[PDB]
């Protein structure tokens, strides 16, 4: 029996669906799109080329080797595309799969995309919706973060880097957006804090919720971390395309010139 | 050390410190497997590593770790311990402990219970000594109970009166009076303090011998009745009635008195049926009359020094006696072979009350073991922490020689070549004592520290020649550092032109005077000119070693550069004492004349807590004046205690940092006036 | 000063329980030549320590965490204090030595509103951009993203060591237990099995994130050897006018 083809198609349909229809319904009820919808809106129609669709995580601890804990893609969709004819590299984090927590494979995919971007000389756009670091993955997860960090520092001043926070972001998932040139957020749905409010109450003992501890208003008015805040996902992506039209593709290229009237 | 002789196979040491190391050493030499008990704090101590295996006893405090008989006995039972050595202190004289040992099967390396209880109580010890027809101090038999009885005793025995609380020891519960009113007030104070200190509340009037010499006779007894007196030792040098300097061959005492005291000690030991090792202390007046004072029923702390003259290992003899073998030596065999001197190195400041127990962690520790005729009994290794729960011991330094002068010279050299960095030690006090004219001549007593230093220890008073040598060495060290600072590696892009300065004109500010020094270099020899005097200083000038040896006009001196700063301050140890100097260039001094003094009174009226935590200790009270930089309160946070202080002399308006208060960071604690 | 001098006094300077603190300046003094240390900003942001010293006669820059002040947690002031010192040491070819004991970043609302993310990224960038030799020694805790910041091997670090008291983990064992085994709700042996395999430097060592688990007494000698091997280090980076540090 030629089960390889049906296995390939089942893996494709599982990756395209993230981690389940119920979780996608929960994501939509929160007012948030999925990673693939975000990429479809951001890029030109019929220009997305995806990389590492079938990559799976190698963790085999705490019952993470069971088939119910094997999601292809591993909570990140990476690839390349074009905006108004100009090449760009993109990664979007899927909150459906393990809350978007970064494991080894996640870091490998992001670093692979960033390495191609630094080799060719094209910008990187990253949509962050990670719930922190995958605890089951262990120190490996930490290592992955550092790898990404290094590449960011290596790509500073060589290619433009843009970050858009479209969901919660905590723990060490905050340094990479800070190392990029520009950071944008989505109002009422995006968060950015090193430490969660519960630990804040536990340690320094005051009542604060997520909204005024890491919300877009807080990080766009009184912290200076983010650069702009947009109404929702569609508006954010349209404004991101408009902004990307301005920048050059590499430090070697001169300032872009359009047609003037 | 006969391996054929089959003694016990396993021995448990029930003590901590250098004594545990001593017992482990002699057991490893003699072949016995050794198991060592340790608290949680001392889990990395020297004796734990030295022992074959170790068993933890429990919490840090001594009352809970080494004084817990149940833990000791379970440790013995688990490890199949055959014999036990208590050392000195802790359960050395514990009656119920030995009762439990005799109950199960356990042999005790030490005297029997009868001797322990006979010599434990001072009154019954004196009574037995009277029954032992040995010379005793003049006193009234019985326990004084009322002031009138005490003053009457003072009447018949004479105005010099000393009240001693029965039992206990360690220079406690003893008051000296000279008048009947002094007799009664000392009596009432002693009665009040006996319950707090000892609890026996039994008090004894005794006659105070004037300037006694505290001689001690080491005695070795076996189970077959053979008692031997192994020479003598002198421990006149005391502070707080505690021994510091200890001489094995007595110089004041002579052969006839030695024989008489040995015979008396042996007779009393036979009377007590003492079948182990111990010591008997005697007080000798100016007229060579010796009076009994206490018999130790344990291994004496200053045993090693006599081991240098007799040539015997006391602990090995104790083990053999505990086995049951008769003594292998006779009264004739023992001889006085040379001279031996011991100094007890404590971790205490000799500049305050002749030693105030300090704490700290040793960043550097090097013993002078390479010097000839030096023995170091220590339980200290680099990194060891001096705690508050234990006797602030550092080590015991012993020198042996042909005669007294050689031993004293070797002690001086060893003390000069001894490196302790991390706490405050009393090395300066020891070295200054051993070079005193009175000590060298031999006119010493129990008041040596008091009469020699009425104002207290002040350090070595250096003479004009010593001052010149110190200034020359300091200037030479300064110039050597400056010259070393110019030895960069070759750059080949911007070549370095080394300055060709020939003479250095420096101003050195020792104590308060200012001296003009002119120094020149001709390689390894510095020609120094201090206030007219001309000196030559030579050395290898190794600026990194802790100990630096320099020859000044032939005289060899070992010095340590404890501290050095770019501003000119230099703290250097010379002849035991740490001197602070300030060396500047001549132009630097001339310009510094313009700089105005900064008065350091500060205000610090509103003092704030460092970090949020509970205040364990409060050193101030409202209405009490403080000083500049005076300790205010000790606060613990994350069980880390910080002792935060004040900044200026001011009366405390109110203490908000009371004990137990969980004051937060930057909170008002004490207000100063 | 011999480059192979032993430092046994460091063998027990780290308390075995995790609640007491210790002075890392003591370790720095023990390691360096002649115990001479020129500290920079010694009274400001005292939870981090930076300074100049010498190893085998060669100038070295030293950065470390101070567990006495604020338990070693990183904050804005310490991050900006360390970042520029690291940048200056890199710019003028001065090797860097790091002593790592950090439980994480200091929490609170004031830190979040002050922009702790930007200032932490400053230090992360400063360590990642270094092209001079870098030696790192972990004395105890290295928890979370702080472990990434404090000169990790993953940031193109050269040589990393760990003392037998080191502990590299995403977080403390406790919170990791309540977060991983939340469903099991029975931790009496779960905590024991977690701390027996993760509350030690083995997870970091077996993945090669540290080159060796050295003894504290052999620190200085080891470092000296590295500084004689890494003196001729040269790396190449992509061309740029300048990089956009998160200033
Ligand atoms: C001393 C050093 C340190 O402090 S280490 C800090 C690391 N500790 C963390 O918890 C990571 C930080 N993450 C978070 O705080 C929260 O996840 C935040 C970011 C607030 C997300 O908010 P929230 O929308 O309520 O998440 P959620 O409960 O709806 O999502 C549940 C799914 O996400 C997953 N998830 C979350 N965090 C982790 C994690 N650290 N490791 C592994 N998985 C994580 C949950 O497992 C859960 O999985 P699933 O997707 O439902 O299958
Ligand atoms: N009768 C006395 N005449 C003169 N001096 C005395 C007399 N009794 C005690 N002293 C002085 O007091 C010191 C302490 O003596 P003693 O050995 O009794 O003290 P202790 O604290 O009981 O000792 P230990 O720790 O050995 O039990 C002696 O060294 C001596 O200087
Ligand atoms: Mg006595």
């Amino acid at each position: 029996a030629t089960s390889v083809n049906e296995r390939i198609e089942n893996k494709r349909r599982t990756a395209l669906l993230g981690g389940g229809q119920r979780r996608i319904d929960a994501q939509h009820k929160r007012g948030k799109l999925t990673a693939r919808e975000r990429i479809s809106l951001l890029l030109d129609p019929g220009s997305f080329v995806e990389s590492d669709m079938f990559v799976e995580h190698r963790c085999a601890d705490f019952g993470m080797a069971a088939d119910k804990n094997k999601f292809p893609g591993d909570s990140v969709v990476t690839g390349r595309g074009r905006i108004n004819g100009r090449l760009v590299y993109v990664f979007s984090q899927d909150f459906t799969v393990f809350g978007g927590s970064l494991s080894g494979a996640h870091a490998q995919k992001i670093c692979k995309i960033m390495d191609q971007a630094i080799t060719v000389g094209a910008p990187v756009i990253g949509l962050n919706d990670s719930g922190g670091a995958r605890i089951q993955e262990g120190v490996e997860s930490l290592a992955g973060y550092a790898d990404i960090f290094l590449r960011n520092v290596t790509a500073s001043g060589v290619i433009p880097q843009i970050s858009l926070i479209m969901g919660p972001c905590a723990a060490a998932a905050v340094y990479s957006p800070a190392l990029t040139d520009f950071t944008f957020m989505v109002k009422d749905t995006s968060y950015l804090f090193i430490t969660g409010p519960d630990v804040v109450k536990s340690v320094t003992n005051e009542d604060v919720t997520q909204e005024e501890l890491g919300g877009a208003k807080t990080h766009t008015t009184m912290s200076g971390v983010a650069h702009r805040a947009f109404e929702n996902d569609v508006d954010a992506l349209c404004n991101l395309r408009d902004f990307f039209n301005y920048l050059p593709l590499s430090s070697q290229d001169p300032a872009p010139v359009r047609e003037c009237h | 050390y006969d391996p054929n002789e089959k003694t016990f196979d396993k021995i448990l040491v029930a003590n901590r410190g250098e004594i545990a190391c001593r017992v482990i050493r002699t057991c490893k030499k003699m072949g016995i497997k050794t198991v060592a008990i340790h608290s949680d704090v001392d889990a990395s101590s020297v004796h734990v590593k030295m022992a074959d295996e170790a068993v933890c006893v429990g919490p840090a405090p001594t009352s809970k770790s080494y004084l817990n008989m149940d833990a000791i006995m379970e440790a013995i039972k688990k490890t199949r311990a055959q014999a036990v050595h208590p050392g000195y202190g802790f359960l050395s004289e514990n009656k119920e402990f030995a009762r439990c040992l005799a109950a199960e099967d356990v042999v005790f390396i030490g005297p029997d219970t009868h001797a322990i209880q006979a010599m434990g109580d001072k009154i019954e010890s004196k009574l037995l000594a009277k029954k032992a027809e040995v010379n005793t101090i003049p006193g009234f038999d019985g326990v004084v109970k009322d002031a009138e009885e005490a003053v009457r005793i003072a009447r018949e025995i004479g105005y010099p009166v000393m009240i001693k609380a029965s039992a206990g020891g360690g220079g406690k519960g003893m008051r000296i009076a000279w008048d009947d009113e002094e007799t009664r007030d000392g009596f009432r104070l002693s009665s009040q303090e006996a319950a707090s200190s000892f609890g026996d509340d039994r008090l004894l009037i005794e006659k105070f011998i004037d300037n006694p010499r505290h001689i001690e006779i080491q005695v070795l007894g076996d189970k077959h009745g053979n008692a031997l007196w192994l020479n003598e030792r002198e421990c006149s040098i005391q502070r707080r009635n505690q021994k510091v300097v200890e001489e094995a061959p007595s110089i004041f005492l002579d052969a006839e008195t030695r024989r008489a005291m040995g015979e008396q000690a042996v007779a009393l030991a036979r009377a007590v049926k003492y079948s182990s090792a111990g010591t008997v202390e005697f007080l000798v007046d100016s007229k060579k009359n010796f009076y009994f004072l206490e018999m130790n029923t344990r291994l004496q702390v200053e045993h090693p020094v006599t081991e240098c003259i007799t040539g015997l290992d006391l602990v090995q003899e104790m083990i053999r006696v505990a086995k049951g073998y008769p003594l292998r030596h006779k009264q004739a065999d023992i001889r006085i072979n040379g001279w031996a001197v011991e100094c007890r190195v404590y971790a205490e400041d000799p500049y305050k009350s002749f030693g105030l127990p300090s704490i700290g962690r040793l960043s550097q520790y090097q013993e002078p073991l390479h010097l000839p005729g030096v023995r170091v009994d220590s339980g200290i290794q680099p990194g060891s922490d001096i705690s508050i729960y234990y006797d602030p011991m550092i080590s015991k330094l012993i020198t042996y020689g042909s005669d007294r002068t050689e031993a004293l010279k070797r002690m001086a050299d060893a003390l000069d070549n001894y490196v302790i960095r991390g706490v405050t030690h009393n090395i300066a006090l020891l070295r200054e004592v051993i070079i005193n004219s009175r000590f060298v001549k031999g006119d010493i007593s129990t008041k040596f520290l008091s009469d020699v230093y009425p104002d207290g220890f002040k350090g070595h008073m250096l003479t004009k020649s010593e001052k010149n040598q110190l200034l020359a060495i300091a200037s030479s060290l300064f110039v050597a550092f400056q010259l070393r600072a110019q030895h960069f590696q070759e750059n080949s892009r911007m070549p370095v032109i080394k300055p060709d300065i020939a003479n250095w004109e420096l101003s050195v500010k020792l104590h308060d005077k200012v001296h003009t020094v002119v120094a020149s270099n001709n390689g390894s020899v510095f020609s120094v000119e201090v206030d007219g005097s001309k000196l030559n200083v030579t050395s290898t000038w190794n600026l990194a070693s802790p100990l630096l040896s320099v020859s000044v006009d032939g005289t060899q001196r070992t010095v340590q550069c404890l501290s050095r700063e770019a501003g000119g301050n230099m703290s250097i140890q010379f002849l035991g004492t740490v001197y602070k100097v300030n060396i500047l260039t001549r132009l630097a001094a001339e310009l510094n004349k313009f700089m105005l003094e900064k008065v350091t009174e500060d205000t610090s009226s509103v003092l704030r807590s460092p970090m949020p935590g509970v205040v364990v200790a409060v050193s101030v009270k409202p209405g009490d004046a403080v000083a500049e930089g005076q300790e205010i309160c000790v606060i613990e946070a994350m069980k880390m205690q910080n002792s935060m202080t004040a900044g200026k002399t001011g009366t405390v308006k109110s203490v908000h940092c009371q004990a137990g208060d969980t004051v937060g960071e930057g909170d008002l604690l004490v207000e100063l006036e | 000063d011999p480059s192979d001098r032993l430092v046994p006094e460091l063998d027990t300077i780290v308390p075995l329980e995790s609640t007491k603190a210790y002075n890392m300046v003591d370790i720095i003094h023990s390691v360096v030549d002649e115990r001479e240390f020129f500290e920079i900003m010694p009274n400001y942001a005292k939870n981090i320590i930076v300074g100049f010293a010498r190893m085998n006669g060669r100038t070295v820059g030293i950065v470390g965490n101070q567990p006495k002040v604020a338990s070693g947690c990183l904050d804005i002031n310490s991050s900006v204090k360390g970042a520029r010192f690291v940048r200056f040491c890199d710019a003028f070819n001065i090797p860097l030595i790091t002593f790592v004991d950090v439980p994480g970043f200091l929490p609170g609302t004031a830190q979040e509103y002050g922009g702790i993310i930007r200032h932490g990224a400053k230090l992360l960038y400063a360590f990642a951009e270094a092209t001079v030799p870098k030696v790192t020694v972990i004395t105890r805790k290295a928890y979370g993203g702080a472990y990434d910041v404090m000169s990790s091997k993953h940031l193109c670090g050269d040589t990393n060591y760990a003392w037998p008291t080191a502990e590299i983990a995403v977080m403390g064992a406790k919170g990791a237990v309540e977060i991983i085994f939340k469903g099991h709700e029975n931790v009496e042996a779960a905590q024991a099995e977690y701390i027996e395999k993760f509350a030690n430097p083995f997870p970091a060592a077996v993945r090669g994130f540290v080159d060796d688990i050295i003894q504290p007494s052999s620190t200085r000698a080891r470092i000296c050897c590295d500084l004689d091997v890494l003196a001729s280090k040269k790396v190449q980076r992509p061309w740029r006018k300048h990089a956009n540090i998160p200033l």
